[PDB]
């Protein structure tokens, strides 16, 4: 029927929170090393990914009650979680035209043939770009991506977590809220919500694909010494 | 452990 004041302020300090970590100019993408179109691309998007890693620390800093989680627990929500909010968050800059993300010219606008060339192979790319052609007709709100990313971030069953009846209580306490958003102030959509649902399904199984190569990457020093210190500390197996 | 995860986190 409404929202209350606990649910707006979840709100408006995750659309804040996103508005804090998100540049849709893509202006820092020049401070990366330069795309170059046997895997030419992998420095340039090993900087993107590790970047947005940052990004999504800082986002993840401010959902409501992740701060109060203990360390081993917010590592390893972002430990497993990370790639996944990742993929959701480029939501925003792909685009249906071209089936690709667009951050800039010629330059940052990476298509499948380019993150062919940072080691993925098309048993990820298929899935990643129909679950983006998905999740981008489904036309969200600003409050709705980011309590997605939220919901998605705080979910028990990640491996590594130790409080997950805590973590259990804060995503039950997002999902109220985006349900009672979506109720309320969205017009459409009486499955969107079973439908955003879905949409965290589809980024478990992009997770565990993306896991495999990247293994396989990681394991490979002629690749693994063009990652970053970032992207092998959040990505790789230590404790 | 994770160092850098840990500084990022404040
Ligand atoms: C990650 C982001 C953007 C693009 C994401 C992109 C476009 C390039 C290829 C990526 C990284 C995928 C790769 C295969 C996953 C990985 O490197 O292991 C995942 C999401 C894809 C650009 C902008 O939307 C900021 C956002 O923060």
């Amino acid at each position: 029927h409404m929202l209350s004041d606990e649910q707006m302020q979840i709100i408006n300090s995750l659309v804040e929170a996103h508005h804090k970590t998100y540049d849709d100019s893509y202006s820092d993408f020049v401070r990366f090393r330069p795309p170059v179109r046997r895997l030419s691309m992998l420095p340039h998007l090993a900087d993107l990914v590790s970047y947005s890693i940052q990004k999504v620390i800082g986002f993840a800093k401010m959902i409501p009650g992740f701060r109060d989680l203990t360390a081993e627990d917010q590592i390893a929500l972002l430990k497993s979680s990370a790639i996944e909010i990742i993929m959701l968050r480029s939501n925003q800059s792909f685009s249906l035209e071209d089936m690709s993300w667009s951050c800039g010219g010629p330059d940052f606008k990476y298509c499948i043939n380019d993150v062919t060339k940072a080691g993925h192979t098309l048993e990820l790319l298929e899935p990643l770009v129909k679950f983006q052609v998905g999740l981008k007709k489904l036309k969200l709100h600003e409050e709705e991506h980011v309590l997605l990313m939220a919901i998605c971030l705080l979910s028990p069953d990640r491996p590594g977590v130790q409080d997950h009846v805590r973590i259990e209580a804060l995503q039950d306490r997002l999902c109220d809220v985006l349900q009672a958003y979506i109720r309320i102030q969205h017009p459409g959509g009486r499955l969107l919500y079973a439908k955003m649902i879905q949409k965290l399904a589809d980024l478990r199984s992009l997770n565990e694909e993306h896991s495999k190569q990247y293994r396989s990457l990681s394991f490979q020093p002629e690749h693994s010494m063009q990652l970053t210190p970032l992207v092998l500390e959040v990505f790789g197996s230590e404790v | 452990n994770h160092p850098m995860l840990m500084n990022l986190l404040k």
